[PDB]
RNA sequence: CUCGUCUGAAACACGGAGAG
């Protein structure tokens, strides 16, 4: 199975310096080339650098030219992408993708990482509070609010993921303060609610931050 | 560097339509030109390469076409799956470059929503905040109307809204309002409500409760 | 050797192919 994991993402001061991460399996970079392409909140996807098998040449988007380095060891089977001088600019996901095999799909980029967030900002990160939206007065919703915290992302998961059917984890909101603010709901059977528990995870990497909460009619 | 001139930006269609995005070069990029599906907060998917080649394992309802510097992405018969960003991207000069994207959304039959209300819990008041949570679930069209009134009067400047991506299986929304007061004012007052509007709906829904 | 081309896990450099 081929696998791409970006990791070295998180909160960076504006100026600052930051080096990705996109570790290979299932496959050897040695023998494809390999992008970093960025995606800045709600808007679409940008290409930023490659590295070619054989030469090891390197090529960058005028925007980051100067400021970013891309690299690879082969032995680790990992790219990076070292970036310098950040800029409120910079803030986005940023993927790391493997151009395909010429014979089977061109120069087409055939498989993706999941992607890691960079955030650049002056502002200091901050843990979430994590509070039960109970349910009450067929079916039942219930939920729970995670509420002022700095960067994104949290992650949410229902007794422990073994609950995904009817959850609706909603868009972080930006709070006049600065912080954000998400809800996560679920609906179920009310005449379970009883006898079956039902605890939201949150999960705040930024601030290694881990919260179960227990939500109660 | 070559410049990708994406078209329309967003579309709306129904399942079963043809649905065709665009995408024109600056300048030839040869066929050197593929084409990604983005669900939203996923990796891109490969769809089609080198301008008209379908990617191993893709529904042969896409289909991908060239003439001279425009391309074209074609799915014959969409379907509720289809809901994604949609991008083209030449590969045939350094540096590579994306096109806008265009957001495609399913049109389905109007459905109101399910109004749920969840009144603060003990363990936030105990702090000096009180948020007050009105759900909207699975509904359509996307758009919806929610206004709060704290004993019948009404809220301004205090709420604020998120909305889920389409649903990939029913095409349906959900959107969460959050009513934010200081304690001291959740605690003077009695009667707390939302009250939506829809499309799907003849009348405005109101759900409410009272402070215990 | 050359290439606004193709291929070798390969956009450049390198090997091979093709044409000159
Ligand atoms: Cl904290
Ligand atoms: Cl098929
Ligand atoms: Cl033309
Ligand atoms: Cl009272």
């Amino acid at each position: 199975e081929v696998q791409l994991v970006e990791s070295g993402g998180g909160l960076v001061q504006p100026g600052g310096s930051l080096r990705l991460s996109c570790a290979a399996s299932g496959f050897y970079i040695s023998y494809s080339s390999i992008h970093w392409v960025r995606q800045a909140p709600g808007k679409g996807l940008e290409w930023v650098a490659s590295i070619s098998p054989y030469s090891g040449s390197t090529y960058y988007a005028d925007s980051v030219k100067g400021r970013f380095t891309i690299s690879a060891d082969t032995s680790k089977n990992t790219a990076y992408l070292q970036m310098n001088s950040l800029r409120a600019e910079d803030t986005a996901v940023y993927y790391c993708a493997r151009q395909g095999y010429r014979r089977r799909s061109g120069r087409g980029f055939d498989y993706w990482g999941q992607g890691t967030l960079v955030t650049v900002s002056s502002a200091s990160t901050k843990g979430p509070s994590v509070f039960p939206l109970a349910p009450s007065s067929g079916t039942a919703a219930l939920g729970c609010l995670v509420k002022d915290y700095f960067p994104e992302p949290v992650t949410v998961s229902w007794n422990s993921g073994a609950l995904t059917s009817g959850v609706h984890t909603f868009p972080a909101v930006l709070q006049s303060s600065g912080l954000y603010s998400l809800s996560s709901v679920v609906t179920v059977p009310s005449s379970s609610l009883g006898t079956q528990t039902y605890i939201c995870n949150v999960n705040h990497k930024p601030s290694n931050t881990k919260v179960d909460k227990k939500v109660e009619p | 560097d070559i410049q990708m001139t994406q078209s329309p930006s967003s579309l709306s269609a129904s399942v079963g339509d043809r649905v065709t995005i665009t995408c024109r070069a600056s300048q030839s990029v040869s066929s050197a030109v593929a084409w990604y599906q983005q669900k939203p907060g996923k990796a891109p998917k490969l769809l089609i390469y080198s301008a008209s080649s379908l990617y191993s394992g893709v529904p042969s309802r896409f289909s991908g076409s060239r003439s001279g510097t425009d391309f074209t992405l074609t799915i014959s018969s969409l379907q509720p799956e289809d809901f994604a960003t949609y991008y083209c991207q030449q590969s045939y000069s350094f540096p590579n470059t994306f096109g806008q994207g265009t957001k495609v959304e399913i049109k389905r039959t109007v459905a109101a929503p399910s109004v749920f209300i969840f009144p603060p819990s003990d363990e936030q008041l105990k702090s000096g905040t009180a948020s007050v949570v009105c759900l909207l679930n699975n509904f359509y069209p996307r758009e919806a109307k929610v206004q709060w009134k704290v004993d019948n009067a009404l809220q301004s400047g205090n709420s604020q809204e998120s909305v889920t991506e389409q649903d990939s299986k029913d095409s349906t929304y959900s959107l969460s309002s959050t009513l934010t007061l200081s304690k001291a004012d959740y605690e003077k007052h009695k009667v707390y409500a939302c009250e939506v509007t829809h499309q799907g709906l003849s009348s405005p829904v109101t759900k409410s409760f009272n402070r215990g």
